[PDB]
């Protein structure tokens, strides 16, 4: 499966078909009551002192307990939880290219920034959320230190420079109508 | 602030403690008056500075603790007076809206 | 809009990474927020404590 | 009206930032920008001084 | 005209909680388009530079000017009357340095002198006498902060790592890691400042400066900290990073057996409940003599691996710098990015059988071990298994709901008690009276 | 014939395939 | 007399936002609300919502 | 003159109770002649000592050999010759504590100058009559200088 | 909105000096010097080059906000010498030795070019 | 959107690498071999190029005309 | 009380950077050049766009900043310009700007690369930097999509706006081995050596010297085309070496002023 | 930032002020060491650092949750391998007097997001505007050009300031006069 | 809580046999009794978490529970029922009830 599963889209062969051939199942939460979940599967399927030895489903990947907007968060499990959950909310907030065709959306407050960049550390369940290719920030030269006294409270001291060359630099859009 | 050198001996006389204590604890007044019932009551007021400040302020104390000079020791007097007098509820004051 | 291809997405002005779902109304793209609730044809004994019941099989 | 109107009303001479840090003033003081100051005003009597 | 430099404004957090909500400030007029204001006015504000909004009242008239000025400004209102002690404190970069700058080891040359010297506003124009003056002029961290204590304060605090058994022996009047600060003639003598000694405690170094000098001096010694500091921090520099946050390898070995006795700990008490020999604490069910134990067991082993995360720590490490100084964090934030996370709990519980008898679906019915309710044994520079990111989700869970109620719980509080309390005040007759002129109280506070 | 320890890159073939069937939306 | 807010702009700030935007879910118990226990994070929530998106208000 | 003491040490312990800064280190010194303890704070880094070194330390009141008393500020040009020329260590510190063995009734006899050194402490614990120039709050100079036997 | 335009850091406004000279009154000799739309590049140099003159007690330089262009230099000097003329010394020999750094890279050039 | 001209850090010219260096990947080059070929050493300049996502030739492809 | 006399030493000199040593000054005035190189050194850059038509998808300040930040040679010119703000003129003049055109339609059916090719100088020797490779992509333009304007550059240096800046990155470092403890390793042995480290593979770091100051300052100015690599140092020594003559004259007339 | 680290741009150096490495390579950004230990964001010093060595090898980190195959043992061997201290710390020199900073900062590329609450767009004031009609006092909003609102809780912190005059002239003298 | 069936019981201490229950107090030990047990109670929900209030504001509180001789409650039906005049009355609750 893994080997047709990699030659799809040269052929025809697709999820449909692991489901048809009884390898995944669509278990849900009143039936997952009685499974015996294993959470990776050579890893927790292997000979030791028991713990079960009497799986009954695997999960895929344990990383997919996460929705849209925690996904995108580089190594969630060395934060404290709250703020992962700031995160997924202020990642709502970033400014970026929010669609392709916004020069025809007539859309109230559009904000895109210039110069968008892809993470250079990212998640691997970024990828279907397409987040490549719209993409909101920059990765910048971040610096902990604690310069002259102006960062000092969940401040930040940014370059002048930086910014004269086009960083962060954005574009907001305010539509009108009336007839 | 006198430069007191606690290693020489002090001239201080102890009865002027005693006496210089008897004469501050009458200016610090909390309860004014000559009457009976306010006399009692300015007595309660200052009760417990009293204590402190008799208790602090010995003649003992005085002499192998703290080995004031006179003129220390006047300088502290009216030094805890001027003290007390500041910190007296100013009226008009507006408490519960502080204590709330 | 539906099994349209991409270069089809794009000669009408749209873009093909738009996920659909939402509704045009009034020129206003609206979203239907999806509402949990119990469910129905099930029986639950619960055990509310501050009444005259000591419990209570909703269906 | 007794509550929003009597004893909570909207005044003039108010303004609204964001605050952000300046160690260099003096704990006393505070940084405005210069729009705002532009915009309120003080009324100030005169007098042959 | 046109608000400009010196004017008074009145200025003011949104929640409004207490008097120093609403301190006055003298208006000084800068480029960009924010509010701006210095540091250790954040404390009594609450204010937080991530986003916060302040308004800014400004009084109409010279009878409301000429009254805010003596009654609201901001160095009027330094002790607070609720607790008899600070609202304002050095707190952040700057305690974090002024704890190094203190230390014994300190020495500046006169490049450097001369150039931290420009920035004291009460300075007289006198150099002082170096510390040390041959091999090579050196000045001393002390030196300096000296000549920023104002007046002739005296006092004594202890600073953070004091160790309790120093009184007690010898060289307690000289002390070899330089704890005990005592001020004298407004002079450091010894002793290394943090803030237990420059905070908001009662009887901090601001505090006597404010109960011995005005409230004007002392408004000149917030102000010179923080640039005399502030300034010496370019040379010295303040970081943190991932070096910070690993341990030593024998630590990490330290720590893994620590955890395996405690998770063997948790098996046999499971065995002696299972074959009914766990007799009941007399006072608990079976239930919670169980849960008591094993608590207990888990409680220490993340308090002793802990400690010996700590103990581990070298004297460069950089959380361990802002915690002595009392700056940011604590002892169990180190602990829990260097050792063991620990137990995660909801309700005060461990955590719930969610399922039928079990907490997640991994796990298998009737599992009681630490692993299984939630016991985190990871550390954030190590990660979090899959299982236990839920469960320090579930639990982190707890505290966002419980800020969500009680932000709107006790603004009801504050509310009922002023319209109680709004017009007792105290009277020219001294007493305490109300708005019907019954007397509350005979003299304030008795 | 099984896949062993090669599974990192096997259990993101089928998360893509399924994220190629089934977008994000398909539950509207 | 009705429910409220079933209905809600999209929201197009950034792609990330649409597509959270249509996957959400709404638990429609009030605000005014004390209680806790429907706001907790049920452990049988595993795997279908997500344990860390939520929002930080009173919702 | 002005020299509230003199005599020769030697080093007879160094940092003792583990190095606490990294600059600065105690040594615990004894005296060879008036059988006096120190305790000593140096710069370790520009001025190093190793144990068993001996030293003369010549706590001064003073730097002018006439004792003209200078006022405590640092002024580097100057001509007027001084005592720090033949030392190699010069502190300049503050007496902040006497503590002696006295009695309620008869004097002391072992007394104990701490002085100061702008941070880096030092404890002078002898006998009663070598600390007589000392009185609390009173600058002191320290004077220092490795014999080289 | 509030945005200063960005030639406000080195352009004399109208009726701004330059330089502005200020006897200061604490200590005996001593000179406050307030330059405009001048940074750390020119405040550094003079400082460091006072600090070279044995005549010279006390120098310094400080940036009072960096929002605003404005340094302040307080120099103080030995009775027989005003921070006049050691402000005026500590530029004549920063410039020449500016001037023999500049020949010498010249050289240095037109040696490695060929060379 | 396009490839900015400089590095924001830097000040480097990084505007007329974007065509070469997808050119040298097409061609078989690594990506980190394609980097300082084109002579981008600092880490500063070579995340403008790697972290650049082309949105330009999406954007070409709504046709005002034709 | 005097100067000193430094020495200066080229190793590396090539047409995109220099790497010199000095030696024998102060660590005040070899810092203070290096702030000379990225802020006061002249340059000519595109300040100010006239846009005819735009109808790329780019915005219409999106090309006049990608404009501005493209690099024209300046290099005997930018000496013989006035600033815009000191012609007695009135609407640029050939002595104190030089201008540009861009006049491109795409008509083709494949893509246009909008490069610095297409703008065109009416000074041949202030031109983008295309002369002896790629051109700095300014738009794409699709089929039927265009974009006049004409252009003006104006001297001007890095302290105004970034565009004037000559360098892409100067590399100051003085004392490689820590002899002067200016930094405090932790674990001195974990740290890589200088590029140069006269210090063998044994020893971590030299000895701590206590009586010593700075010396021997290492740079490396690398340019970004438009000044070449030891013109912007002649520059900077020329315009730091004026900015003091010029707060000497000032202060001249303050002293006998007073 | 990605990490749930929130904060205002505070002040802006130009280039010849910020810190600078041993090439000129000054940070974009410079936050505060104090926002890092009571918030145990450790996944943003791990992404600080294996954003480092995905910039230098010239290609992309992953940093999905839960993998086993990344710890910080692993990214610190790489990065050693470029020639930069394996904890990513720098020696950072200061920008205004040159001097080296004693202590090494931390310093490497991270993904900063540029969220929509610009300032230009909160900044808002009032001096005697127009006025509601029902109450005549100031409107609301800061597009209707409103006043703040000087509400009961700000009335209490002023009674206990003991201060009549500001109370009364805002609550009747800036608000709404009338006879 | 009984607290007059225990205080009556022997070998309990009928001096220091406290009660938590402030309306338990006020009906057995007295109105000066509750203003003792009040601040007691209100001192001990504030120390609990280490932090301090001066004692002046504690005793303005329980002073003014107690000021009239029975139990003020904090709450519309304890201070509205208080004399203090209807336009003070309308501005806590009620608003209209009262006018
Ligand atoms: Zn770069
Ligand atoms: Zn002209």
């Amino acid at each position: 499966h893994i080997d047709q599963l990699k030659e799809r889209e040269y052929n025809n062969y697709s999820w449909q078909d692991l489901v048809a051939s009884g390898v995944v199942e669509y278990i849900d939460t009143l039936e997952e009551e009685t499974v015996m979940l294993a959470m990776t599967p050579d890893d927790l399927q292997e000979k030791e002192v028991a713990y079960c030895s009497t799986y009954t489903h695997c999960e895929i990947h344990p990383s997919m307990i996460l929705g849209v907007c925690a996904s995108i968060i580089p190594f969630p499990d060395h934060n404290q939880s709250p703020r992962n959950t700031y995160q997924s909310a202020m990642g709502k907030q970033a400014m970026g290219v929010y669609i392709t065709n916004f020069h025809v959306r007539m859309d109230t407050l559009a904000h895109v920034l210039y110069y968008p960049q892809k993470p250079l550390v990212t998640t691997r369940s970024m990828e279907y959320l397409r987040f490549r290719e719209l993409p909101a920030g920059i990765n910048s030269i971040v610096a902990i230190a604690s310069y002259t006294g102006y960062n000092q409270e969940d401040s930040v001291i940014m370059n002048r420079s930086a910014v004269d060359r086009g960083f962060f630099r954005s574009v907001f859009y305010r539509s009108y109508k009336e007839q | 602030i006198f430069h007191i050198n606690p290693r020489l001996p002090s001239d201080l006389h102890p009865i002027k403690v005693v006496e210089g204590v008897k004469e501050l604890s009458k200016k610090l007044v909390i309860v004014n008056g000559d009457d009976p019932l306010s006399r009692q009551a300015q007595e309660n007021a200052t009760l417990l500075f009293n204590i402190h400040l008799r208790s602090t302020l010995c003649s003992r104390r005085m002499a192998e603790e703290f080995r004031l000079s006179g003129e220390a020791f006047d300088w502290l007097l009216g030094e805890i007076e001027s003290k007390f007098n500041q910190a007296i509820a100013h009226p008009g004051e507006m408490v519960g809206a502080l204590a709330a | 809009l539906n099994g349209l291809t991409d270069r089809d997405l794009c000669e009408l002005n749209e873009c093909p990474l738009d996920p659909g779902g939402y509704f045009i109304i009034n020129g206003s793209e609206k979203v239907l927020i999806a509402q949990e609730k119990m469910a129905t044809n099930t029986v639950y004994v619960f055990a509310k404590k501050d009444s005259k019941y000591a419990y209570t099989g909703e269906c | 009206r007794v509550r929003g109107n009597l004893m909570g009303k909207r005044v003039d001479f108010s303004a609204r930032t964001v605050i952000t840090p300046d160690p260099n003033l003096s704990i006393d003081q505070v940084g405005v920008p210069r729009s705002i100051a532009a915009n309120m005003t003080f009324a100030e009597i005169v007098t042959p001084f | 005209r046109h608000m400009c430099d010196g004017d008074i404004v009145i200025f003011n957090r949104q929640p409004t909680l207490h008097k120093m909500s609403m301190m006055g400030h003298r208006v000084r007029i800068l480029p960009w388009s924010t509010f701006r204001l210095n540091l250790s006015v954040t404390t009594p504000y609450n204010a937080d530079f991530d986003g916060d909004e302040m308004n800014l009242h400004l009084p109409q008239s010279l009878e409301t000017r000429a009254e805010i000025q003596e009654l609201a400004m901001v160095p009027r209102m330094i002790v607070t009357p609720q607790s008899n002690r600070p609202v304002m404190g050095i707190v952040q970069d700057t305690l974090t340095a002024v704890r190094k700058f203190t230390k014994r080891d300190v020495f500046l040359e006169r490049g450097e002198v001369m150039n931290l010297l420009m920035f004291l506003s009460t300075w007289d124009g006198k150099v002082p006498q170096p510390a040390i003056l041959k091999p090579r002029p050196l000045w001393t961290g002390k030196q300096i902060f000296s000549l920023i204590i104002p007046g002739h304060i005296n006092c004594i605090r202890t600073h953070s790592t004091h160790p309790d058994d120093e009184d007690s022996g010898p060289y307690k009047h000289i002390s070899p890691g330089d704890t005990k600060v005592v001020v004298e003639n407004g002079e450091l003598i010894m002793g290394i400042l943090c803030k237990k000694s420059l905070g908001t405690s009662a009887g901090s170094l601001v505090h006597i400066s404010y109960l011995e000098m005005g409230h004007d001096i002392t408004r000149l010694f917030y102000s010179n900290i923080q640039t005399v500091i502030n300034n010496w921090l370019l040379i010295e520099g303040h970081t943190i990073g991932i070096g910070d946050s690993i341990a030593d390898s024998k630590t990490y070995q330290d720590i893994q057996n620590t955890i395996k006795k405690a998770k063997q700990d948790v098996i046999e008490v499971i065995e002696k409940a299972h074959n009914n020999e766990l007799e009941p604490t007399p006072g608990n069910t079976l239930r919670q003599t169980f849960e008591n134990q094993v608590n207990r067991i888990l409680n220490d082993a993340r308090d002793k691996t802990g400690s010996s995360a700590q103990k581990s720590l070298s004297e460069y490490n950089n959380f361990k710098s802002m915690v002595v100084s009392g700056a940011k964090g604590s002892k169990i934030n180190i602990s829990q990015v260097i050792a063991v996370v620990g137990q995660q709990n909801v309700e005060g519980k461990r955590i719930p059988f969610g399922f039928k008898h079990r907490t997640l679906p991994h796990f298998i019915k009737d599992d009681y071990g630490p692993e299984s309710r939630g016991f985190v044994e990871n550390s954030y520079l190590a990660g979090l298994t899959p299982t236990e990111f839920f469960f320090h989700a579930m639990g982190g869970r707890e505290g966002l709901i419980d800020t969500a109620v009680k932000t709107a719980e006790t603004g009801y509080i504050q509310r009922r008690l002023i319209k109680s309390m709004e017009s007792v005040m105290v009277k020219y007759d001294a007493t305490v009276r109300n708005s019907i002129n019954q007397v509350v109280q005979l003299r304030y506070g008795e | 014939e099984i896949t062993p320890d090669l599974w990192q890159e096997a259990c993101w073939i089928v998360i893509s395939s399924y994220f190629d069937e089934k977008g994000l939306v398909r539950q509207q | 007399q009705a429910r409220a807010g079933v209905s809600q702009v999209l929201n197009r700030l950034t792609f990330a936002s649409t597509l959270s935007h249509l996957r959400r879910l709404n638990s429609p118990i009030g605000r005014d609300g004390k209680l806790a226990k429907p706001r907790q994070l049920h452990n049988t929530l595993w795997g279908m919502v997500c344990p860390a998106e939520t929002p930080e208000g009173h919702a | 003159a002005g020299i509230l003491f003199e005599d020769i040490f030697d080093v007879k312990d160094i940092d003792p109770e583990g190095k606490k800064f990294d600059r600065v280190s105690r040594l615990h010194c004894e005296s060879e002649s008036f059988k006096m303890d120190l305790i000593l704070d140096v710069n370790i880094q520009i001025y190093p000592v190793d144990l068993g070194d001996k030293f003369r330390l010549v706590i001064a009141s003073t730097l002018y050999e006439d004792g003209t008393l200078d006022d405590g500020e640092y002024n580097p040009t100057d001509d007027r010759p001084s005592r720090a020329d033949q030392f190699e260590y010069v502190m300049y510190g503050k007496v902040y504590r006497i503590e002696g063995d006295e009695t309620s009734t008869e004097a002391a006899t072992r007394l104990s100058a701490y002085v100061s050194y702008g941070g880096l402490l030092m404890r002078l614990q002898g006998d009663a009559n070598n600390l007589h120039g000392f009185e609390v709050d009173s600058r002191v100079y320290l004077l220092m200088k490795k014999l080289a036997f | 909105m509030n945005a200063p335009p960005a030639f406000e850091s080195f352009l004399l406004f109208e009726g701004e000096k330059k330089i502005t000279i200020n006897k200061d009154t604490k200590v005996p000799n001593a000179c406050l010097f307030t330059i405009n739309k001048e940074d750390h590049t020119l405040g550094n140099i003079i400082k460091s080059q006072l600090l070279k003159d044995p005549q010279v007690l006390f120098a310094g330089y400080k940036v009072p906000h960096p929002l605003e262009h404005k340094i302040i230099i307080r120099v103080q000097t030995t009775p027989d010498y005003s921070p006049q003329e050691a402000f005026t010394n500590a530029i004549t020999d920063l410039i020449s030795e500016l001037s023999l750094l500049e020949e010498r890279f010249r050289v240095a050039i037109k040696d490695k070019q060929e060379g | 959107m396009i490839i900015p001209v400089r590095c924001f850090t830097c000040g480097k010219i990084v505007g007329n690498k974007w065509e070469a260096y997808l050119g040298l990947l097409q061609a078989e080059y690594t990506e980190g071999d394609a980097l300082d070929a084109l002579g981008l050493k600092r880490y500063c300049c070579r995340r403008m190029l790697l972290a650049h996502v082309d949105l330009i030739e999406k954007l070409l492809n709504y046709a005002p005309l034709e | 009380p005097y100067a000193n006399q430094p020495t200066v030493r080229i190793t590396e000199l090539t047409d995109e950077n220099v790497k010199f040593i000095i030696e024998n000054t102060d660590l005040a005035v070899a810092n203070s050049i290096r702030r000379v190189f990225i802020a006061e050194v002249p340059i000519i850059a595109i300040d100010w766009v006239q846009i005819d038509a735009n109808s790329s998808v780019l915005h219409d300040e999106f090309i006049a900043h990608r404009l501005g930040l493209i690099p024209l040679t300046s290099d005997d010119i930018v000496d013989k310009l006035q600033y815009s703000r000191d012609c007695t003129c009135e609407e640029f003049c050939p002595e104190c700007s030089v201008e540009f055109t861009l006049d491109v339609r795409c008509n083709e059916d494949q893509t246009r690369h909008v490069t610095s090719r297409d703008l065109i100088s009416n000074s041949p020797r202030v031109i983008p930097v295309t002369s002896r490779q790629d051109d700095i992509l300014i738009v794409k333009l699709r089929k039927g999509q265009e974009l006049r304007l004409r252009a003006y550059a104006k001297k001007g240096f890095g302290k105004e706006h970034a565009k004037w800046n000559p360098t892409a990155g100067v590399a100051f470092e003085y004392d490689p081995d820590n002899a002067l403890r200016h930094t405090v390793y932790p674990k001195p042995e974990e740290w890589p050596k200088s590029e140069y480290s006269e210090l063998d593979e044994d020893e971590s770091q030299a000895p701590y010297d206590p009586n010593g100051k700075p010396e021997r300052f290492y740079y490396n100015v690398e340019s970004c085309g438009s000044l070449r690599p030891e013109t912007i140092v002649l520059s900077a020594l020329s315009g730091l070496k004026k900015k003091l003559s010029d707060l000497q004259t000032q202060l001249s007339h303050e002293i006998q002023s007073d | 930032s990605r990490h749930g680290q929130k904060g205002t741009c505070g002040i802006q150096y130009r280039q010849e002020d910020m810190p600078f490495t041993c090439e000129g390579i000054t940070p974009d950004i410079i936050i505060n060491p104090h926002a890092i230990p009571s918030r145990m964001t450790i996944g943003h010093l791990i992404e600080c650092l294996q954003g480092k060595v995905s910039a230098n090898k010239g290609e992309i980190g992953d940093a999905t949750p839960f993998n086993d195959a990344v710890n910080v043992q692993k990214i610190s061997n790489l990065l050693s391998d470029y020639g930069y201290h394996l904890r990513g710390n720098e020696v950072l020199y200061n920008g205004f007097t040159g001097r080296k900073i004693t202590s090494q900062i931390f310093i490497g590329p991270t993904y900063y997001q540029r969220l929509k609450h610009m300032v230009d767009d909160k900044i808002h004031s009032r001096a005697r505007g127009p006025i509601q009609i029902l109450n005549r006092q100031p409107m609301e909003g800061r597009s209707r050009d409103g006043g703040l609102r000087f509400g009961e809780m700000e009335r209490d912190c002023q009674i206990a300031h003991g201060a009549a005059q500001f109370l009364r002239e805002r609550l009747f003298e800036a608000s709404d006069p009338y006879q | 809580v009984s607290l007059m069936r225990v205080l009556s019981e022997k070998d309990v201490d009928p001096v220091r046999t406290t009660s938590n229950d402030i309306v338990e107090i006020f009906t057995v030990l007295g109105i000066e009794a509750v203003r003792k047990a009040l601040e007691r109670e209100l001192y001990h929900v504030i120390s609990f978490d280490g932090s301090y209030v001066n004692y002046r504001h504690l005793a303005l509180l329980c002073d003014t529970m107690t000021c009239r001789g029975h139990l003020m409650a904090i709450t519309r039906h304890g201070v509205n029922r208080q004399d203090t005049g209807p336009l003070m009355k309308c501005s806590f609750e009620e608003t209209v009830d009262v006018l």
